[PDB]
RNA sequence: GAAGCCAGAGGAAACUCUGGUGGAGGCUCGCAGCGGUUCUGACGUGCAAAUCGAUCGUCAAAUCUGAGCAUGGGGGCGAAA
RNA sequence: GGAGACGACGGCGGGGGCCCCGGGCAGAGUUCUCUUUUCUUCUUAACGGUCUAUCACCCUGGAAACAGUUUGUCUGGAGAU
RNA sequence: AGGGAAGUCGGCAAAAUAGAUCCGUAACUUCGGGAAAAGGAUUGGCUCUAAGGGUUGGGCACGUGCGUGCGGUUAACAACCAACUUAGAACUGGUACGGACAGGGGGAAUCUGACUGUCUAAUUAAAACAUAGCAUUGCG
RNA sequence: GGUAAACGGCGGGAGUAACUAUGACUCUCUGUAGCCAAAUGGAUUAACGAGAUUCCCACUGUCCCUAUCUACUAUCUAGCGAAACCACAGCCAAGGGAACGGGCUUGGCAAAAUCAGCGGGGAAAGA
RNA sequence: GAAGCAGAAUUCGGUAAGCGUUGGAUUGUUCACCCACUAAUAGGGAACGUGAGCUGGGUUUAGACCGUCGUGAGACAGGUUAGUUUUACCCUACUGAUGAACUCGUCGCAAUGGUAAUUCAGCUUAGUACGAGAGGAACCGCUGAUUCAGAUAAUUGGUUUUU
RNA sequence: CGAAAGGGUCCUGUAAGCAGUAGAGUAGCCUUGUUGUUACGAUCUGCUGAGGGUAAGCCCUCCUUCGCCUAGAUUUC
């Protein structure tokens, strides 16, 4: 909801729009856009 | 200017009516419970600017303050003024009355 | 709403900020014009051997257009199909 | 030596014609009520005369406490006001 | 009507949006844009109020409507003339107020060609062609 | 002899006895956000597009499930008036070796002349 | 009809085609499988033993890229995009509508052709039969509903050139 | 029977015009405000469920008017 009224992704009557919010976060954990990893197991 | 014309009449885009908001003005209690029919985090503003002369929900103080200098806010105050139409005055208008004893 | 220009506020100066001014662009919405995207479109011995309607692209320029003139088939011309 | 003789675009200023407004004479229409009303004519060629009209140029003089000045910041001791 | 893409290969078609004033506007970016992004508040009629202009016009002392020598910047005043915008307020009708007409639906992304432009007149308008930029070769 | 080293070929690194091209013969190879670089480490490229694709909100006669209204036709009349196509013709069933019947065989049957429609054959695609 | 088939729910088999047999999701794909409702979501033929109704995939004229092959024109293991067939007034069939002859008309008969209903639920039976328990029927009787069919417009909605 | 008309029944929504100590306000004249007054002024109120329409596929009307009528042509055991 933070992430939709900061973005501007509102639908009418400025409610959030947090399907296409989830989508757009979604699409950037797969592409590369968001930083994480699987840390190696230690010996 | 009205969103979508045409299908103004229909059920599922029916507002508020005036009795109901004269009762919401009489009554804090009743306009708690229509308040607790919706959902604050889907209300524009998340439901803090509320006029309940016109039932209507604003995204911030200021755009509450510009609607109170508008002429639909200013014929919902008249309308109130004149008193809205009641099942009490439809039966004073044709002169029955109600006999509990 | 580009350069140029005026004022005010700072800054040692260079410059920085604010309000104006100005009117640039193979910029943009869009009328004519030019073009020709779409539609189980009209028409299908048609009004028409390519027309009609709605919709659409472009619209100050690599824009549209007349007349005069030049290039002629082993050729010409071709932002090339 | 000059004229013939020359791009595109932008805003600004002058002039003609058109459009608009007021009065007046004449005519027409409206008129249950209202409307001193609504409408129509009221023009002036080429060619000449005369008096004037941005730019620019000339004379005096010598400008800082710089000045003049366009919507648009150009002009001035190479002489501004 | 009620439901709202359950239709269909596919929201094809239609519907929805639309003028103007005001609030407000993200990621990304070649910093120029994106952008009318998104999302909101309003708009009739009447009766008023306010603001925004033009033209003309100064007292003495001499010579006689002009020449000097002065003197003063409250003309900050009078007279006359003129037009269209903008803002503010009350009242009032309402099922509608850009009342017909005119008039963006918007958003998240992917592929793709840099862009503006051009061609298969009469089945293909495009990742095709051209383009600026870049690189090579030949020629005194 | 030198290469645009273009096409092309091309697992490396040491050696030597060859001694120059071709060598040949052994050996053996496996930071939950850093460092280094002239802020950035990019093509995961902005803008633009009647280019191709998936989804969301709004929206609705796309359906569900159809109904109704208007104009112009179709229809009827007066006038006017073609063309395509055409061996002959047009109800079916079973059989008719060459996997074909409309005509033959055997049956069902079968009654003038007509109008609006219709799209199963038969005709109909500059087929 | 048979079965440790108590009841309930079934399983196997027989006669039977009278009557039904449905939405929907998914095109990175042999589109076949998932979900639900339901009494049930049975299977086929009349095309596929070539073949003009409408419209998507095999699918493929001409424009264009990408991959593979080729010196090349080009071809393909392939992948992508955009792309012209456009009757009916003829005969038959079918659906309806007239009709000569028998004077006109009224009331009838009925050969022949067609033929129509379907399934579920609830109340009662009955918490009964049956049962250790948990559970748990049916016939007669009654009332609704699904699908189909034939009508109708009092009411309610829709439609408005009653311009 | 037809054309009108009247009544009913429906549909809309309160006609034209006049008036009003209703009307935000503005401008004049004077008693300079004491509905001061006059003028204009969306709108409001009254006359007024009024006006308008009503079969074209609505109903009634010997007893509300006006008109029409025993044809013409063709054919038939
Ligand atoms: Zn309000």
């Amino acid at each position: 909801e933070m992430l939709a009224r900061k973005s501007g992704r509102l639908l009418k009557g400025g409610e959030p729009d947090v399907d296409g919010v989830a989508k757009q976060v979604l699409n950037d954990f797969m592409r590369g856009k968001i930083p994480w990893f699987t840390p190696a197991p230690e010996p | 200017g009205v969103f979508a014309k045409r299908t103004m009449t229909k059920t599922r885009r029916r507002l508020r009516d005036l009795d109901q908001i004269e009762r919401d003005l009489r009554s804090p209690r009743h306009l708690q419970q229509y308040k607790e029919t919706k959902a604050a985090e889907d209300l524009p503003g998340l439901g803090l600017y509320y006029c309940i002369e016109c039932a209507k929900w604003f995204e911030s103080e200021t755009s509450l303050v510009g609607h109170r200098k508008g002429k639909p806010h200013k014929r919902r105050l008249k309308q109130l003024k004149e008193g809205a139409y009641t099942h009490e005055e439809a039966m004073a208008a044709i002169g029955y009355r109600i006999d509990n004893g």
